[PDB]
This record gives C-alpha cells, structure tokens and sequence, in this order.
C-alpha cells in the first residue's frame, strides 16, 4: 503493498 | 477540511460497563461503499495504536471488546467491558481527502473500588547534601480515588513553600493513581529543624496517614 | 516483528534544522507509503503529509508546505523528515507512520523537538534509600536539575518494571525535576542489588545508581 | 499430602461478568498468620503464571480484575470482569508442607455474542500431487459458538472416511474457535472426481455455507 | 528481563536417559532456589522438588525419589534435571521456576519429553494457496507425515502472527499431521511475499514454503 | 534472595 493510504491509494 | 468533532471530551466508566465516544464528520466520508473513518488508542508516552478501519472493521490482533460503527457524518467507538488496560485516548480519523484529518481525542477513565495509598519518606541523601541542598520525597503510591491531600511539616509546623508534586497516568493495571511530593530547602534551612513530616489525607482512612523521619 | 523505528529526542535553537529519521524492518520498505504526523504539545494530531516510497515522491499537507521536506534513504530501508528554520511552533512530538489502504498500522514511538536557546544542563541522580529508623520495601531515585526533557530511567536495567512509578518532570527555574520509584519485596533489598539506570540523551549522561542502605 | 480439590472443573462466564473458582485443602494451610496458597494462571502451549500468593495478595504487574480470599482449608479466586485474555486454566497450589500439591485445575471459557465462519477450501498442492498423495484442507475460522458442524463431499455425494479434523483453543483476543478438517486420498483416487466441496451448518447462517473447487 | 530459558523438546526410547537444563537472566542465579514442575499429559502438575541454588543440595518429592536428579553449573547460571531409565510414565512437560516466598514465580517455558521406540520421521511441508477460480485472503501450510512432537510454524519470520491459526496435530497410522492458515488483506498477497517457516526439531529439519498462486 | 519457597524458607 500500500502506497498511499485512503484517498491516495485510488 | 473534513473537520472531525468528538464528544464527550472525556468520560470516567466503571469496570465492565459500556464506553460509547462519538465521532461527527463537517463532511461525509463515504466512498464507493465504504466509510473512510478509523479509530485510534492512545496511551501517554505512546505511539497512536491502529483498532478500528473502515468505519466497523477490526484491526488484526485487538480485543473484540471494542467495535465501531456508523456512515457519512456520524460515527461511534464502542467499548465493553471496559478494562484497566483501557485507559487512554481514543482518536477518529478519516482518510477521504486530503488533507487526512484526526478529532482532538477522547479521554477515557476507569472507575473501580477504592484503594488505600502506600505511603513512603525518603530524607535527602548525603550526595546531595554534600553539593548543597537538601530534597526531601515522599511518595504516595497505588490509590483510589484520585482525591488526595499532601501536606509537608518541618517541626511540626506546615510548610507550603519549596513543595512540588507530580502525578502519574491512571495505572494501566490496576486502574490506580501515584503521587509524588518533594520538598527542597538549602542545606543550611534543612540543618535547622529535625522532624520532617509528609501528611496525607485520603478517603479510605479515618485519619491522616503520616510518614516522618528526624535528621538526626 | 514489524517495526518502525524513529531516531532520538532532539533539541535545537531557534531557526536551526532538525533531520528525523525512521527504519522500517520485517517487510519490504519501498513497498509502503510512509505518513508523518505531529503531536502538539496540547496533545492535538495533524497529518502533514506521505512519501511514496517506490516513486520517493511527496506529497504535503497545506499546512506543512515550505519548511518541511521528506526523503528517502531506501538502502537503509529509512524515510526522513526534515524541518527548517525552527520556531516554538514546531515543538511537539513526530511520528512516522505506514499506510494502510484505509488507516495508518504501524507507527514509530515518536520524536521529541524542544526548540529553546537555553543550555543544556546534566541530571544529578540521588539514591532514595528509607530512613534507619523505617514485607514490601519502595526505593526511590531524584534526578534532579536538568535541561531539557526527556530523560529515560529504568530500574535494574530493565528487570525491574511492574513495581515501578516514574513521575512526569516538573519545571522549576528553568530546570526539571523527575523521581521514580520501585516496590519490591523485602526479600528482594537489601540483599540483592538495586540500581537506577538514568539516561539524558541532550547531555549525552548515562548514570547508574545502586540504591544503598 | 494436602491434597487440593477445585471446583467447578471448568466454566462458562460471560464477558463483563463474575468468574468464581474454588480451592478446598484437606490439610489447613495456615501458618504463623498466612495462609500458603498461591494462584496461578495457564494457557495451553505456555508455562504457569504466577497471580496471587498468600490467599491474597496480588502478584506485581498482574490486574487487579483478579482476586483472591479465604484462610484454613477453604479459598476461591474471583475475576471480574471476566475478558477474552482470561480463557485459561487456573490452579491452586498450597507450600505450607512437603511436597508442595497443586489442584486439578478449573478451565475457564468465555462467552460471546455469535459470529459466523470464515471459510476456505484448497486443493492438493502440486508438490504433493508428484509425491502421491492429495489432501484437500477446508479452515473454519474465527466462529462463535464452538457448534459446528462439516461435510465433505466427492462430486455430490457425501465422504467421511480419510477426514481429520482439528480445533484451536478459544482465541484470547476474540474469544472465538476455529477448525480445520483434512480430507486425505491417493492420488489415484483424487483425479477419478472433480468437485470437492466442504460444507458447514454454523447457528449465524440459515443455509449451509459451502465451499468448493474443480480439480479442472 | 527475568527469565528462565529452557532446553528444547526431548524423544528418548525407553530405558535412556535424558538431561534437561534451565538457564536464569536478570538476576543472580545463585540467589534464589530453583523448583522442578512435571506436567503430565492430562494436564495435572505435580511438584518433583528444589535445589538450593547457593549450597547445591536437593530436596525430592517422594514421587521423585529414585530415577530424578538435579544438578548444577552456576557458571553457567543453569540448573538440571536428569531422568534416568525412562518408561512411558515420565512423558510430559517439564517445567524449571523460581522460588518466591510463598509461591514459584518466574517459570521456564517447558521441556517435553517423549518416549518411544519409533523412528524419527522428517514433516512434509505443502503450501495452501486459493484455487483458480476462488479484500481479505487466507492462505495455509501443511505439515505432513512426521514423527515425534513437535513441529514450530511461524509465518514469515514473524512479521504476521495475529492472522494466524496453527491447529493442534492428530495422530493417523503412527504419523502426525498439522496445517497453519493466516489471513491478510488482499493488499498483502500475492504482492507481497507470504511464507511459512516449519521446524521439527527430533529431525533436525527446517523448511520454508512461499504461498504461491 | 530467596531459596526454599514456603515452607522450605523457614
């Protein structure tokens, strides 16, 4: 695996 | 921002009863069926501590005794039964835009049975004396209410002045609190007077606990 | 067996920079996007941004962007944040976290920045053995005098816990006063051994101090 | 010998609530003003944990959910409240005389509120497909309550011979089970069908919850 | 940071002798007693009995008076029980404490003994990926075939432990078999490397197995 | 500390 978290890993 | 209010700011809850904190969100958090809200336990010293993710989904590895739930705006951490262990701060979080944003936290305190403090006095010892002053400690350790009481005697005569006391977080153990009084004169005031007197009102005694020790 | 690990306290004057490291172990570095977050010294939490750490791209939070920089040393599985031109303001504590596709999971333990043109002053440790006049037995330790927090005290390098209160410091004059004390058995002292171990990473100070009668 | 007797020999305590266990001495253990009764705590797989002494008297570091009483021949440790960390056996031990005697033990289990398998099924693995053999594994995990009930069947049709099956004990985090069933044929045997199915009946579905693969 | 450290699982055949040591950490060793505990098979623990750690001499239980002794190497801060001539009877779980006051408070983590005339047999160890066709996953490793108790499964080297489920082995035609399944978030496997770590220590074995899909 | 437990510490 996870790059960014949340939002960020649309 | 996705501004997050949570309520109460803290709550006292008694040993195996139920821990409700709520989470309400200035914006939704929902995303293609899934709430973006997490939950986090924060002790004092520590790191924040991953419990809840996706509104109601259990991090591997925490206790089952604490669940979450809700969607869009409103959001609830649950505990029960409330545990010694429990004991903290307990956080929301969302993670649908950026910037990531957390609540200013919930403090959770446990209640339980009363505890008598064990009470101790240490005189300064001759290392410090030797460089010029002079501490006198007393600790007052493991009770039960928080309510406590600490009053210094140098000869029989109270003394406000040169006193300063700390407490600890509630025990994580045992659900108790610790104080510690120390009282610090010159070396010189300490050598003038003899009976040195830490004097503690708490609720599970029908008198004062007293600790003294004489300089000589 | 997973961890984050987090260089030590650090303190600076005003206007200077700090560099803050922390170490990813147990898993594939370049494979997690690593979060920073600050503790306000009223305890608030604020996300200040990520770095991806396959592309080593950042992203800051608004109200992180111009003095705060995050990098990468991938061959030390290690990311780094960076803060300059320090103000009172940046005081707190910093925590590196790993993204999770919706939460944060494994955190370092935090890193103290103290921001003050004051000196560094040593402890001074003190033994708090009972008077000779006194089936449990409370032992103390005085650290005494110091600049700036943290200092980190244990008891019997670590074989002593459980038994154990260490007290918040307090500030007088300019200079913090902390005490800690353990509870054992009276089977325990004075027949073996009792020592407080004292550290103060500001002073470079590591102090041991067996509790005597 | 003094020999201990505990009752009852084991129990069920819901979350939250009150855990009493017994202790009767045939010789009293009373000695110079207490009693030489220790308590203490075990987890399968994990060596003794040492709780309370002298009737008592808590061991350093252990909460204080645990308590013990009595004096003579005649002692119960209480818990409350009872947690899911708390589903273990618990002894008493008496060292007022040569040879030291423990009890027979009282296992604790927890009580929880339903919750539904997780289920999975995997075919033989290639490797042991070259070494001649085909075992076919079905987990059950993480249900609550311990009733369960699992089919294997062989393209339609029900096998019961050639399954093994295994339990965990109760999870000291989630106070759940879990179970995993192994169906164990010869290769020949295995590539002569194509479905393989396991099949569940757990009290949280109103169907069975099936499982399967095609060897294709 | 107390501990007592055992040696590991012991298989005898019937009229061997097997030694089992105990190390103490933390404290001084020759300070305090040292206590043997047998757990039998169905679980009850009896007291075998002590040895003075400072004078060296030994006190039995009368049910261990005979083929027991215990011995030791304060240089090596250890204490040891023999088992001399062992019949099926002394097939259990030894375990070394400390002497407390009232009670026996640091513990040793248990030494099993097995006796039995049969021949080691290696496990083989087989990985449990999803079929073809099959946001959380689970995976699982099988321990086939071996011979005695017991086999360790970790999963991967102790990175993931709380998603795990190593069942207890059965006993099939003189054989032992046990499966272990672990479940991560899909975000973890197949992307990330998922393996399994086996030890049978009678055998003298280690293996690892990658889940592959 | 301590070397005989309970009754052997007396």
């Amino acid at each position: 695996g996870v790059q960014g978290s949340g939002a960020f890993g649309r | 921002d996705n501004v997050l209010t949570q309520s109460p700011p803290s709550l006292a809850v008694s040993l195996g009863q139920r821990a409700t904190i709520s989470c309400k969100a200035s914006q939704s958090v929902d995303y293609n069926g899934d709430s973006y809200l997490n939950w986090y336990q924060q002790k004092p010293g520590q790191p924040p501590k991953f419990l809840i993710y996706a509104a109601s989904n259990l991090e591997s590895g925490i206790p089952a005794r604490f669940s979450g739930s809700g969607s869009g705006t409103d959001f609830n951490l649950n505990i029960h039964p409330v545990e010694e262990e429990d004991a903290a701060t307990y956080y929301c979080q969302q993670s649908n835009e950026d910037p990531f944003t957390f609540g200013s936290g919930t403090k959770l305190e446990i209640k339980r049975a009363d505890a008598a403090p064990t009470v101790s006095i240490f005189p300064p010892s001759s290392e410090q004396l030797t460089s010029g002053g002079a501490s006198v400690v007393c600790f007052l350790n493991n009770f039960y209410p928080k309510d406590i009481n600490v009053k210094w005697k140098i000869d029989g005569s109270e003394r406000q002045n040169g006193v300063l006391n700390s407490w600890t977080d509630q025990d994580s153990k045992d659900s108790t609190y610790s104080m510690s009084s120390t009282l610090t004169l010159t070396k010189d005031e300490y050598e003038r007077h003899n009976s040195y007197t830490c004097e503690a009102t708490h609720k599970t005694s029908t008198s004062p606990i007293v600790k003294s020790f004489n300089r000589n | 067996q997973i961890q984050l690990v987090q260089s030590g306290p650090e303190l600076r004057k005003p206007g200077e920079t700090v560099k803050i490291s922390c170490k990813g172990s147990g898993y594939t570095f370049t494979h997690y996007g690593i979060n920073w977050v600050k503790q306000t010294p009223s305890k608030d939490l604020k996300w200040m941004g990520w770095i991806n750490t396959h592309t080593g791209e950042p992203i800051y939070a608004d109200d992180f962007k111009g003095r705060f920089a995050f990098s990468l040393e991938t061959s030390a599985n290690t990311a780094y944040l960076q803060i300059n031109n320090l103000n009172n303001g940046d005081m707190g504590t910093y925590f590196c976290t790993r993204s999770h596709r919706f939460g944060l999971d494994y955190w370092g333990q935090g890193t103290s920045v103290t921001v003050s043109s004051a000196k560094t002053t040593p402890p001074s440790v003190y033994p708090l053995a009972p008077g000779s006049a006194a089936s449990m037995v409370t032992l103390g330790c005085l650290v005494k005098g110091y600049f700036p927090e943290p200092v980190t005290v244990t008891w019997n390098s670590g074989s002593l816990s459980s038994g154990v209160h260490t007290f918040p410091a307090v500030l007088q004059s300019d200079l913090y006063t902390l005490s800690s004390s353990v509870t054992v058995p009276s089977s325990t002292w004075p027949s073996e051994t009792v020592t407080c171990n004292v550290a103060h990473p500001a002073s470079s100070t590591k102090v041991d101090k067996k509790i005597l009668d």
